[PDB]
């Protein structure tokens, strides 16, 4: 399962 | 003059630095002009220079803003760096969930830092794994990256640009939400990611749907108080109070028996 960062901004 | 009192490293826009002044480790972050969304007065500057000044104290628990310059273009922040660090986000990407003796630690000194914002009258608005250092040798965590807060207030907000993933979901539906109740629903979504190893939600469908899988064992007590942190309608949330006397948050290690059971 692919976890990931998320940006914000 | 900036380029004098600092030594600036390589990237990490954040860049490693030295204070020339006594060889202390900084972190240099440029934010361009053009870019911010909210400004306050102190003297005109970014509202992040506004919220971090407020929260700067003696409390190791969020980082230290030790310095800012104004050019024409830009903001530069000179905030402390603790070494050795790992933000959380790598932290759990490398060792997976967490022992919950660990997260209960992470979690209940996340707590103190939001805690200590609120306190001060800033709300972070980004709280999640990748706003969060890890002091290593220390065991101390720290609450990094306010450049989605605001000044906390009582009243309805109807802005926002944290991480979407981790907003809450009166906030998918209607944008808007209240400061402390969408704080707890991301405090939530935090630590199901420190026990299971990933956040839960990943599309607004999911965060307003209102169910909660465990993809790994996590216990009973822990369980519940993810749920209640992610209740769906705000008032249900539990108050900062209710999450730090809730039974699985007792007996909570201290920062230096933490590195050395699990950092070292
Ligand atoms: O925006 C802020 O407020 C902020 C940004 C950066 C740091 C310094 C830092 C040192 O090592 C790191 C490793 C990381 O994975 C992430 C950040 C850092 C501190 C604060």
């Amino acid at each position: 399962r692919k976890r990931r960062r998320h940006p914000s901004g | 003059p900036l380029e004098s009192q600092y030594q600036v490293g390589p990237l990490l826009s954040v860049y490693s630095g030295i204070r020339v002044s006594d060889n202390l480790p900084v972190a240099i972050k440029h934010v361009e002009k053009d870019r911010i969304s909210d400004w306050g007065e102190l003297t005109r500057v970014p509202m992040e220079v506004v919220l971090l000044k407020k929260v700067s104290s003696g409390f190791s628990g969020v980082i230290r803003l030790l310095d800012w310059f104004e050019r024409p273009d830009s903001f530069v922040l000179i905030l402390e760096r603790p070494e050795p660090v790992q933000d959380l986000f790598d932290f759990i990407t490398e060792r997976g969930a967490l022992q919950e003796e660990l997260a209960r630690s992470f979690f209940w000194q996340v707590l103190e830092a939001v805690r200590h914002c609120h306190n001060c009258g800033v709300l972070h608005r980004d709280i999640k794994d990748e706003n969060i250092l890890i002091d290593l040798n220390r065991g101390e965590l720290k609450l990094i990256d306010f450049g989605s807060g605001a000044l906390l207030k009582d009243t309805v907000y109807t802005d926002f640009d944290g991480t979407r993933v981790y907003s809450p979901p009166e906030w998918i539906r209607y944008h808007r939400y209240h400061g402390r109740s969408a704080a707890v629903w991301s405090l939530g979504i935090l630590l199901y990611d420190m026990v299971c190893g990933d956040i839960p939600f990943e599309h607004d469908e999911e965060i307003i749907g209102g169910q909660v899988f465990f993809r790994q064992r996590v216990s009973s007590e822990c369980q519940h108080l993810i749920r209640w942190c992610l209740a769906l309608r705000p008032s249900d949330r539990p108050t900062f109070e209710e999450i730090q006397n809730h039974p699985w948050m007792q007996d909570v290690l201290l920062p230096q028996e933490t590195a050395e059971i699990h950092l070292h």
